[PDB]
């Protein structure tokens, strides 16, 4: 019944500014606090202030005393949160909660990725050497994400897909699938690569080293 | 009278509005609180009526929603928040 | 500016006893301290609002106690949707402050990692790169040190790791590192060799390659 809709994922320049919205749905929207807080990947939550719609009182935390700006406006019944003069630091994911002591109502996020690199399709390499271990590098795209399966799925078990780490502002990003000695190399093992941002679909067949 | 708060009873109406010990109600239901009976009456008389809060908490205003408590009486429904008033 | 402080920052307890976590102040909050669940890849959840006053929404095995400068979330049977991240915030004074964060993980009988290894291939030499890649699969804890020698001595650059949340299955984690070099650099050492230090062995799990 009571609902935050936030903004969809937002790409920003360096430098530049972004503006996410958090349409609150469900009840007087003019008698609750809006309230906006940081989260960057992997790190504990960072207050970054709050706002009363219907008087425009904004109170943001001596850390985004000018980073961040806070409007609300009360017949689209959505606030509004500005980020100015843009850096690395910013890539985080933004929550908008209601009331003004505690946080009962939270939104969905607002994940903002700050950075200049072009769209750069993935570069898929095979990795080779019981049971026989074999994987996939899927290394220097942008942006995020990719998809990596198995013989088209079908090896659904024992595959290691690899969160995503930044190098040269770029991503890269690893695949293992286990398989025993018997179904490689006398089998068929494709590690089938997706990235949608770049219309690019690669599949790469695993075969011993020469 | 202060309008200033001394405690909030547990699980009451001001503890799930957010209300704590030290805030100051400013305004109610928009029009600023001058007298403190105002808030009392409009406590007493309305008995799970959302009435809108500008406290000052800390010095900086918050937006709350407090909904009274219908505790019984013998006259009529009557609105009980759990609000201890600021001690003479 | 009220500091709280979460300790510890990660427990491991079997799916069913009990967990008190902690959140220790700086000033005196009285009783302005709130806690919150955050479930992996999803948004903070409201448990318990005023150190003990529950929710009218969370299961009655969460409750809490506490006052001034010295807080503690309980939970009582520990169900599977009960792991993840739990934050304390105060909202006593200005500015707000949330905690440093608690991780709740499942506890697994200790695993050793599954090492392997793998040299870089000619489609990446062709560019003029090379990266060579060491995979960790199933192990447990999450706690555990790799380290990458050329020739027998230890280098530090290049090297780039990547933990995987902990799995829904066996409940084990994995790791990938990779040793990313030019392919000039990568042509004049012969032997490379990941050796990772866990808990299940007082010796490292060594893996290496020559390049011929």
């Amino acid at each position: 019944q009571v609902q935050l809709q936030q903004s969809r994922a937002e790409l920003a320049r360096p430098g530049a500014s972004v503006k996410m919205s958090c349409k609150a749905s469900g009840y007087t929207f003019t008698t609750y606090t809006m309230q906006w807080v940081k989260q960057r990947p992997g790190q504990a939550l960072e207050w970054i202030g709050y706002i009363n719609p219907g008087s425009g009182y904004a109170k943001n935390n001596q850390k985004f005393k000018d980073k961040a700006t806070l409007t609300a406006d009360k017949s689209s019944s959505t606030a509004y949160m500005q980020l100015s003069s843009l850096t690395s630091d910013d890539s985080a994911v933004y929550y908008c909660a209601r009331s003004g002591s505690f946080f009962d109502y939270w939104g969905q996020g607002t994940t903002l990725t700050v950075s200049s690199a072009k769209t750069t399709p993935p570069s898929v390499y095979p990795l080779a050497p019981s049971m026989v271990t074999l994987g996939c590098l899927v290394k220097g795209y942008f942006p995020e994400p990719v998809t990596v399966t198995w013989n088209s799925g079908s090896l659904s078990s024992g595959v290691h897909t690899f969160p995503a780490v930044l190098q040269s502002d770029l991503y890269t990003l690893s695949s293992s699938v286990t398989v025993p000695s018997s179904t490689w190399p006398s089998e068929t093992v494709t590690c089938n690569v997706a990235h949608p941002a770049s219309s690019t679909k690669v599949d790469k067949k695993i075969v011993p080293r020469d | 009278i202060e309008p200033v708060l001394e405690n909030v009873q547990p699980n009451s109406a001001a503890s799930k509005a957010g209300l704590q010990a030290g805030d100051r109600i400013v305004k109610v239901d928009g029009q600023p609180l001058t007298q403190w009976v105002t808030f009392v009456m409009l406590v007493r008389d309305n008995p799970g009526k959302s009435l809108a809060l500008e406290i000052e908490r800390q010095g900086s205003p918050l937006s709350l929603t407090l909904i009274p408590e219908s505790k019984p009486g013998n006259g009529k429904a009557i609105g009980f928040v759990g609000i201890e008033p600021k001690v003479i | 500016d009220i500091v709280l402080t979460q300790s510890p920052a990660i427990l491991s307890v079997t799916p069913g006893d009990s967990v008190s976590l902690s959140c220790r102040a700086s000033q005196s909050v009285s009783s302005n301290l709130h806690w919150y669940q955050q479930r992996s890849h999803e948004s903070p959840r409201l448990l318990i609002t005023y150190a003990f006053q529950s929710i009218s929404g969370i299961p009655s095995r969460f409750s809490g106690n506490g006052s001034g400068t010295d807080f503690t979330l309980n939970i009582n049977s520990v169900e599977t949707e009960d792991f993840g991240m739990y934050f304390c915030q105060q909202s006593n004074s200005w500015p707000y402050t949330f905690g440093g964060g608690t991780k709740l993980e499942i506890k697994r009988a200790d695993a050793a990692p599954t090492v392997s290894i793998f040299p870089p291939s000619s489609e990446q030499l062709t560019s003029g790169g090379a990266s060579v890649v060491c995979f960790l699969n199933n192990f447990y804890p999450k706690d555990i040190n790799v380290k990458w020698k050329i020739d027998g001595s230890e280098r530090q650059n290049g090297v780039l790791n990547s933990w995987t949340d902990q799995d829904s299955k066996d409940s084990t984690y994995s790791m990938s590192s990779t040793l990313t070099l030019t392919k000039d650099e990568y042509e004049r050492h012969n032997s490379y060799t990941c050796e990772a230090t866990h808990k299940t062995s007082t010796s490292p799990i060594v893996k290496s390659f020559n390049r011929n």
